[PDB]
């Protein structure tokens, strides 16, 4: 009824989404080969929104796999849940952008664009009503980054009342991989801003520092950052697939964050999250839910929340769970800390409330803040972006496909719109 | 899938061609007679034949007789194995003008059926000699020929490079110098390399007190491994030769980056070390573990690639790369925060049998863009300029077709590259 | 031979880790005759009086 | 409702109190795994004085467990019981202190001793209402002579009304294990003196004394020890966690067994300490109990309780019985032995009856002793100190470590004082 | 994780260097070449192993030890040895010719070439650790390799680290059995170096361990190989506590602060009370009464002293195996009611128990029987003193003539240095007469 | 616990015999469930034990210098999903052996790395197939293999199954059968 189109793009937005389809396989009971094994009647109310029937009690995911570098299709494809996808959803070009977002965006991102939009297009004009799209991506990268503006600018020329919400991953200078991927970023959050109804920012940085700290992993990998992630986003999206107190679905939740339509980012987190000794000395409570998803340390932004004030925050909570004992935590959380939440909004806070939660879990909390905190990151690529371009660090690469320079004048313009407008509220 | 062409030109080619071939078939487990992923290196025959996609061609047949008479017999192809009458004894003039057009067209022609049996053409590589007549001649006329016909196309060279001290021909000043104006011209990056330099990483690290050239092209061989690694074999972040070069050429004239592989230490000695990523990473930047005889320390590092292979895990990579950065000794540049590109791949090394490499459990080749190698182009230009005041040795070139001003041509666009490179390294 | 494709940078743990379900909750009886196994049956243990 | 908070110093302190975490555990029907196994809801019915809940039928103790070398930690952590204490209390430094008082007392329980009290107010604010601290630790040791004295002030510090209790191990020259011994109990007994509500002295030779004749145990080790010490844990707050004709909590004690503020210093003991083979040879009924309670050889001190009259004791029955029937038992001691008690007190021995007894014994008493005779173990603790002073033996270790020589002085001019409080009241 | 540091020095602290880590070896089950080959022991008392030996990338264990000599032939003999593989190759450091038993040699001329050398693999190896506990040093006071480099090194150690413990086993010179004509002359100036930067030192007589294993060996004529696995016993004893769970355990800290009342008193003796044959032994118990007993037998000593002729001011008795604390203090009562082992008045007191559930490990082929406990008494005593009154006496009696006053001097040595030794030693033995008389 | 994968389609039968070589034809490009199932397998080993570390995994058996063994059983549940019930591993390594009267050997012996079976599969008797088919695969007896640290059950089993109990200790924490038949000692004891 309300069923939602998944791509993936880039090697980071691949991984990501095959860890998200593994989850939520898990979540719904369904085996890799695409058969239903759940034990629950409920999961079958609501499979539709992620998944098309195929007949034989068999489900294959709403997914659109592209990338320019057929090597991590191979791998996703010979992964535990490649079979789950079905071949015609597989979208690949011959060779990887290499880094070079005019590469990924003017010759080769247009050339490929033709067939992503069009078994898009086929995908979605299958569904009964299609809520949104959803879109796993990585700024950093220039595959993922080109294609990611293009093909949000061509959904939005062709979508233009659809949710579409972007889960990309923003480049960190700590983590920092490319020596090009402050142009990157900087090109890509011109089309976010334009034309995204919603974008979560991720930085690997923060999420090794969970790892480390909170989870006290001793040598966290990529899997267990694609799980968070992969975590996170099935919490998102809880409202859709099963009963709840207080349903909060893409729509509601996109009408109580932002206050104004460019301000659309997302800093997201994640509570149960619990090392292997205290899983089972840690009384698992709403109040400790609630403590664990403001806690600074939690969040996946790089940037402190409370360097900052947050316009608009939301938690959804999974599992069974009186409504009175989450208004009072989150009236003594806007209470204890009033100097982190803007005065000018009457209340800060959004609840959300779902009946079922994660398999294995008694119940877990999911909380997205859109804060003014998120500027320090897009300060920080644009102080590295104008570093790199006050010399021509490397502008002979991309205005060899054509692009011209003036284009990056304009984009670090809007990218101090989009700092100073956060500024303006900021105080 | 991905392929990627092999030219060597030169005796020093040749024989750095052998070695790297030698070490793919190690890894790839191919026969050294072509029996039996491997696609990128490698084209598949329908009998079972694997034929390494290589060019060989030296105006002596010797060096080509060589393998042809030796172990890798049958690993190549017959035509590959491209072969003249008379070497070009050293001379520049005679390797490129008056000979080398006797059998460019030949090689041009072999290249580009190779080209058109692979589709996936990710870019070139060449193997030679500065100091070489052939390798320098021959060289110049089959890559700027080779890039007028393809452009766009990647164009990757690991070129020798005559040693402050360690010269075994008395005209390579002036070879060299004529090869630097158009491999500044064409090749998209080249990877230069010093003879003397691995003789002293032999003499120190490997304990060697009588190292030879098998050493050293077993190390070129290996490095050139690592680095193609990443289009051959699985693993996070992984590097494109696009990507490779997008990463490391911040401007089109500069691109003549450092190339070293870190692990390099005796087996007695490898048993009784922990290996750390983050030692490794710190050891990476050691003034006499670079390949080129030039001190990082005098120069200023601009962009650095790793290229992690083994056991590698990105946390230790990233701890690695905080600490090298609070290093204020290895210095950057300051309008490029970020230069570092780190690149990891699953595939551990392997060792030569009787090589002198040790089988290390994790390895990372470091390729950086740095100032320091100026240094090399200004011990060049001394020379030259010492040899030519009296015009020691024109007459040769003269009388091999090419003219006077050529050498002051060349002298010119060395001072201009050098003085480019001064320039970028200043601060914003 | 052939290259090796290793497994740990794929694994993935916090999948245990983030489920509240734990397969823990039982520990190996250390060896009586080893040093730990001892120390806690003689000075942490004692033997019924009443 | 009146929650206890356990505090376990030096490895000494932290064997006696797993062993007594093992026989609360016992009585209160705690599966060592953490999981509830009692049949009868009386265990149940006030387990919150102990352990806190994790809400899954899951308990963890109330216990601090800290030591400045980790190897006690792990010791105590790959215990029979050590899974079930909760990990974030696990408290530790670097190394021992060496046997130093200066070392665990002025740098590095300097250093430990902030995220001692962190933990340990955390704990205790999770309280509904915390009744008080009861503490184990060693004289003869540096580690808890120390630090515990040091953790004893800063509690006292924060804590000015709630009752403390100091379960502490006294050194004696005849089982003297340490050379530096008698320095750390003149430095710890003046804090002890002004840190603290209630002291009960215990000494390893008196241990032996009764094991090797009261109890005839062929090889006892330190375990028989610590278990007859936890039994004494056990009988002087049995109270407090089950029903009781005679109800008295650790306060009515406090307030019988402490005629004036500087005499809170008891000794304890327990009653139906019998051996195996004798079982079958004695009957167990109130009158031999109540004789035992005031056996010399009974007794959990060293010093002769003959020498010095009792000024007031305690004893704590256990178990179905009749009230007139202790009464007859307690007034018939106190007047065959007229002699023993001090006149000026009207009644010394004030009792206190509980409902249920400690499992495998019908009915058990445990006796809290207020005796002038403890001033014998501080006479030659201070001998023994002069002795060693006299020469300065040890004294450059304390001096590099910030002690001076008027510290020592001030020590044993107070305990020496101390001594001279119990001489006024021998008559 | 807790870790020590061993330098060995000369040929007799290469030698027990040598024995000590195959001793080590043993215990922790860990081959000749390096290699551990109970996989599962990795992942279960780890720390044991550690404490002695650094972790590799590659499973392989490398000891946490220095093999530094003037001359490479006793290091070439491990390099040709069973345990080449065993030591990291560039812990073992070689010079280029021997300092020919003097002092002066291996402290002012031929030291200095590698004693940077050897700071700097010091520092690897430290950089590497984690939880330092202490340094090991063994060397001989009689020799002049062993004698000038560790004067050299202790200071250079102490000025690097401080705090950090520093504990050195050394061959103390035989009264009678002399080796050396020039030794103590090397001696009394080592003396000084050893008094000023040092926690607590060992001393050792050859002739002590020759008699002991004359009686209670039965063997007529050991070889220094005996002494060496005698003195590496003493060693792994005194360490068990670090590396093994026990009651009452002594760590270093623990064993500094309860055998050193004063800060030039750190010279305590050492032996290992239950040395027997393996026929000999089958016949007793050897309970904890009777070892006790034999810890404070003359005969039992590994230093030739008569402790009747002076007193024991502080006692550590490391017991190891099966001891309970029972047996311990039955035996700690009966030794104090005999007259015969004098105490000082000031210290009533003066013993510190440290029990181990680790028994003693035999080597295959070894001198001493299996026994399933073992105590090693380390007692600070008076008794030392007149073996420095000897030696002292010999020094006079060879300076007074200035016999061999030329070969010192000519490498960098002042006449002068000798007197300063000589007046060094002459007050600390004046300490222990000051300290040994009663109040 | 539970795979989802069908083993059937890649183990020939219940019980398969894992060399090195078969690690090696068994890759996990794209046949990770084995990969899966023995390093999960591993895992439930050390939180067993209780370690800080695992020592069945994948990379270090193939990686490792000496080869080895495996031997793992399941069972077919569902179509597409089974059951992991046990593991099993040994190897060729060097040991210098001292029996009683201190007596010094060295050959090469049959070093067990690891035993470990699924919790909920404890006892009823599993385990002994796997003691079978293995000293069928190799041929080798009881007396011929070398035991590293055997946990109380282990020698509980060696006296329940060939009745070798009283197992000799060794200075390298192995333990074998008081029969030695090797002979050869370097050394007299
Ligand atoms: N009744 C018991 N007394 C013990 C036990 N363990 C030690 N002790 C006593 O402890 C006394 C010395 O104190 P500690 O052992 O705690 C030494 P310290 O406080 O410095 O702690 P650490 O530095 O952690 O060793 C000594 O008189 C021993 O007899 C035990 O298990 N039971
Ligand atoms: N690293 C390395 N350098 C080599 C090797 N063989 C030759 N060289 C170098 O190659 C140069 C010699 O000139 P060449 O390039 O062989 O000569 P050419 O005229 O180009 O070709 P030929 O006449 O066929 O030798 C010198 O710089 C040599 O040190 C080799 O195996 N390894």
């Amino acid at each position: 009824m309300r069923e939602i189109v998944h791509i993936q793009a880039g090697q980071c937005g691949n991984q990501i989404g095959s860890k998200f389809w593994e989850v939520i396989s898990d979540e719904h009971g369904i085996d890799p080969s695409g058969q239903y094994v759940g034990d629950s009647d409920l999961q079958l109310e609501r499979i539709n929104v992620y998944y098309n029937e195929a007949g034989s009690n068999k489900y294959v995911p709403r997914a659109v796999l592209v990338d320019l570098e057929p090597g991590t299709m191979d791998s996703v494809r010979s992964g535990p849940f490649g079979q789950l996808f079905r071949p015609d959803n597989y979208v690949f070009g011959q060779s990887g952008a290499g880094n070079n977002w005019a590469k990924g965006h003017y010759t080769e991102g247009a050339e490929l664009v033709d067939n992503v939009l069009d078994v898009v297009r086929k995908e979605a004009e299958s569904t009964d009503c299609l809520q949104g799209f959803q879109l796993t991506h990585s700024l950093g990268g220039g595959t993922g980054s080109g294609m990611g503006t293009l093909l949000i600018s061509k959904i939005r020329e062709e979508y233009p009342d659809r949710i579409m919400n972007t889960f990309s991953v923003v480049p960190s200078p700590k983590v920092s991989d490319t020596v090009v991927e402050p142009y990157n970023a900087t090109l890509s959050v011109h089309q976010l801003v334009e034309n995204t109804d919603s974008t979560f920012c991720i930085d690997n940085e923060a999420l090794y520092d969970i790892c480390f700290r909170t989870l006290k992993l001793t040598t966290p990998t990529y899997g267990d950052l694609n799980h968070l992630v992969s975590a996170t986003m099935s919490g998102v999206t809880t409202c859709l697939r099963f009963p709840g107190q207080l349903n909060a679905d893409l729509r509601k939740l996109a009408v109580n964050m932002v206050p104004f339509p460019r301000l659309h980012f997302f800093m997201p987190g994640f509570a149960p999250l619990t090392s292997r000794s205290n899983q089972q000395y840690r009384a698992i409570t709403v109040p400790e839910l609630t403590q664990q998803c403001f806690d600074a340390k939690n969040m996946m932004a790089a940037c402190d929340p409370r360097h900052g004030r947050y316009l608009t925050a939301a938690a959804i909570f999974r599992g069974r769970m009186s409504m009175k004992e989450v208004d009072e935590q989150m009236l003594n959380i806007q209470n204890k800390n009033s100097s982190y939440f803007v005065d000018w909004i009457p209340n800060n806070v959004k609840t959300a409330v779902c009946d079922i939660p994660p398999r294995g879990l008694k119940m877990s909390a999911t909380f997205i803040g859109n804060s003014t905190a998120i500027q320090e990151l897009f300060k920080r690529i644009s102080e590295q972006f104008t570093a790199m371009f006050r010399r021509k660090a490397f502008l002979h690469w991309y205005t060899g496909e054509g692009m011209d320079e003036m284009e990056f004048t304009e984009a670090e313009s809007n990218m101090n719109d989009l700092v100073s407008e956060y500024q303006q509220y900021q105080e | 899938m991905r392929e990627v062409i092999s030219i060597h030109i030169g005796q020093a080619g040749v024989q750095i061609g052998n070695a790297c071939w030698e070490l793919y078939c190690l890894e790839h487990g191919i026969q050294p007679d072509g029996q039996m992923s491997f696609s990128t290196f490698f084209s598949e025959t329908g009998s079972g034949r694997h034929v390494p996609r290589a060019v060989m061609v030296d105006l002596e047949p010797t060096v080509i007789d060589e393998i042809r008479t030796g172990t890798y017999r049958s690993l190549f192809h017959p035509e590959q194995l491209i072969t003249g009458k008379e070497d070009a004894a050293n001379n520049y003039a005679r390797g490129h003008y008056t000979i080398g057009k006797e059998i460019i067209d030949l090689t041009l022609d072999r290249i580009r059926r190779l080209a058109d049996n692979c589709t996936g053409l990710q870019g070139f590589l060449v193997f030679h000699s500065f100091g070489g007549g052939t390798g320098s001649g021959f060289t110049s006329l089959l890559m700027e020929r080779l890039s007028v016909d393809y452009g766009k196309k990647a164009k990757l060279e690991f070129s020798i490079y005559p040693a402050p001290q360690v010269s075994t021909a008395v005209v390579e000043p002036y070879n060299s110098i004529l090869t630097t104006h158009t491999t500044l011209e064409h090749s998209d990056c080249s990877f230069m390399v010093d003879n003397e330099a691995i003789y002293d990483i032999c003499r120190r690290n490997l304990d060697i007190e009588r190292p030879s050239y098998t050493n050293l092209n077993r190390l070129i061989g290996q490095i050139v491994s690592s680095i193609t690694a990443s289009l051959r074999f699985d693993g996070a972040l992984n590097v494109d030769l696009t990507e490779f070069q997008t990463n490391l050429v911040p401007y089109p004239r500069i691109h003549f980056p450092l190339a070293t592989f870190s692990p390099v230490i005796s087996a007695e000695k490898a048993y009784h070390e922990q290996l750390s990523v983050a030692e490794i990473t710190n050891m990476c930047f050691e003034p006499h573990n670079q390949m080129v005889k030039c001190d990082p320390r005098h120069g200023k590092y601009m962009a650095v690639c790793l290229l992690f292979r083994g056991d590698v895990v990105p946390k230790d990579v990233n701890a690695a790369i905080a600490t090298i950065k609070t290093k204020r000794s290895i210095q950057f540049v300051d309008w490029c925060p970020t230069g570092f590109k780190v690149g990891i791949n699953y595939q551990p090394p392997t060792v030569v049998p009787g090589g002198d490499l040790a089988k290390v459990p994790r390895a990372v080749c470091m390729l950086s863009n740095t100032t320091a190698i100026a240094e090399a182009w200004a011990r060049l230009d001394h020379k030259f300029d010492l040899m030519y005041a009296k015009r020691a040795f024109v007459h040769w070139y003269v009388g091999e077709g090419m003219e006077e001003g050529e050498f002051s041509e060349a002298r010119e666009d060395l001072a201009a590259l050098e003085k480019d490179y001064e320039e970028v390294g200043v601060d914003s | 031979t052939s290259p090796i494709g290793r497994n740990r940078p794929r694994h993935d743990s916090v999948a245990d880790l983030m489920r509240q379900d734990m397969l823990a909750g039982v520990r190996a009886e250390v060896d009586p005759n080893s040093p730990t196994g001892l120390k806690n049956a003689r000075d942490f243990g004692h033997r019924r009086i009443w």
